[PDB]
């Protein structure tokens, strides 16, 4: 029951021009709070905040979280990059994929707190 | 640190929320709850803020950066 | 009645006490029961708006108004 | 590049498309960013309303000409090459307010 | 002169127009009411596209409501006993527990 | 816009035809619903009718003491007459029950509706 909410993974368009412009097409985890998200869904339009996700695992940093294909619905194992967090218009949402596990979501909260210096 | 008295159903709701949200403690759950009590019109605030943002053209202004660092 | 020891910041306890005074509640615990229910139903306001809109939109529900003066 | 500084940001793909923003990514990520993005919060001079996810930055300490507000609900990570020049920095109190606004918008416990 | 009990789905007459509703007043008050009187009911509708937290999904049964319906606790009403025509059926104990929770949510009651 | 709040006494119109069958009633629906109905200007409020016939006060009814501002005579809230009504039937606010009276009304509603634990 994906409803465009926090922790959900959506395929989004991150190209400035969009249209027939190829690539910059990435999965992303919604990290904006669900009062904002629910408002955007009620209005049919809004500005959400997402963490881009990449299939290029490479070197994993403490501000990134490993997301498993077994739970997320992604085709391959991926990595959420909290250091790439960005707000986008809901027009750039393309397709719901699934959501991160509760453990993955907890560690994404950690990674966000680290990247944004919000550890207390 | 305080001591509160809640019902079994209250603690069950709190634990289900903490579990679903992946929070580290019941105190964290209660912190989320209090933060929700804190702003009664937050949905409205987001609607109006987005309206200001779009009316000023700022999504068009900042949209050239939406692909930075990725791809 | 389940009892808990919880850790809340000074600002958080100030918010809770303000909600308690605001709602005329007898204790921080009652305040926290209200808070937990709010946690359980995050979109309750919109839920009521939509439920009332569907109810009023259905013509098969206006008949219920005929009972508004029953027993009085 | 340090957290809390207001910088002028190049929003070109042309002409004069530059706007101030507050740096919110931590200082060490800022120091290693070109290995690359800096996470900033946009700032606007329209302060008719200030919402709980937004913070007023007072012209006394900003270096901006007028009071502005940081819109934490519009947080964005942008290419490091867009950070043109520093204009100023928020106070410690304004930066704490920005921390709270970021935790609010991103649903982060503390 | 029939007895009406909590949790029973009844067909009510709204004439000065016939609708199902769940009895939610307690059985002592109902037994008194048949002799006096009003009974508190929760209207039931067949519009189940969305079931909001103050509403309860009532699954269809062969002898009762033929299609899935929902009890709308936010529309709770006390109506004259004479309007209570016939029993349609009984909500399950699970459905009635959910209805208790919906009533406490709507009326700001605890325990 | 007048904000309807739980535990406050309003003068309500309970006539089906909309005939001077107006009488006081205590708002008992929760304040999230109440504030939504206020903000939108439409909705449904749940109230408990109040009567000036205080012959006998049963456990499902609550004695409301008179005030200088609101009800000028003692009354009783009849939780057994609870009903939901359109917001336009709420005419004007009269007053507000005490905290103790509202707790009593909670118990009366839980008793009448078998919501006790």
């Amino acid at each position: 029951d994906l409803m465009m909410r926090r922790g959900e993974i959506w395929q989004v368009d991150l190209d400035p021009a969009r249209g027939s412009e190829a690539n910059n097409q990435r999965p992303a985890v919604v990290v904006s709070n669900d009062r904002a998200n629910a408002t955007a869904t009620r209005l049919g339009r809004g500005v959400i905040t997402v963490v881009p996700v990449t299939s290029n695992i490479a070197k994993v940093y403490p501000f990134q979280v490993l997301l498993s294909a077994t739970t997320t619905g992604l085709q391959v194992d991926c990595k959420a990059q909290a250091e790439q967090i960005r707000s986008i218009a809901t027009e750039r949402l393309l397709r719901p994929i699934g959501r991160v596990s509760a453990a993955e979501l907890a560690q994404l909260d950690e990674a966000l707190k680290l990247h944004l210096d919000l550890w207390s | 640190k305080l001591s509160v008295s809640l019902s079994d159903d209250d603690v069950a709701i709190l634990d289900a929320y903490v579990k679903r949200a992946g929070l580290p403690s019941r105190s964290a759950g209660l912190q989320h709850a209090i933060r929700v009590l804190r702003y009664p019109t937050l949905e409205d605030d987001y609607a109006n803020a987005w309206q200001e943002w779009s009316a000023a053209g700022d999504t068009d202004a900042w949209e050239q950066t939406v692909g930075d660092g990725v791809g």
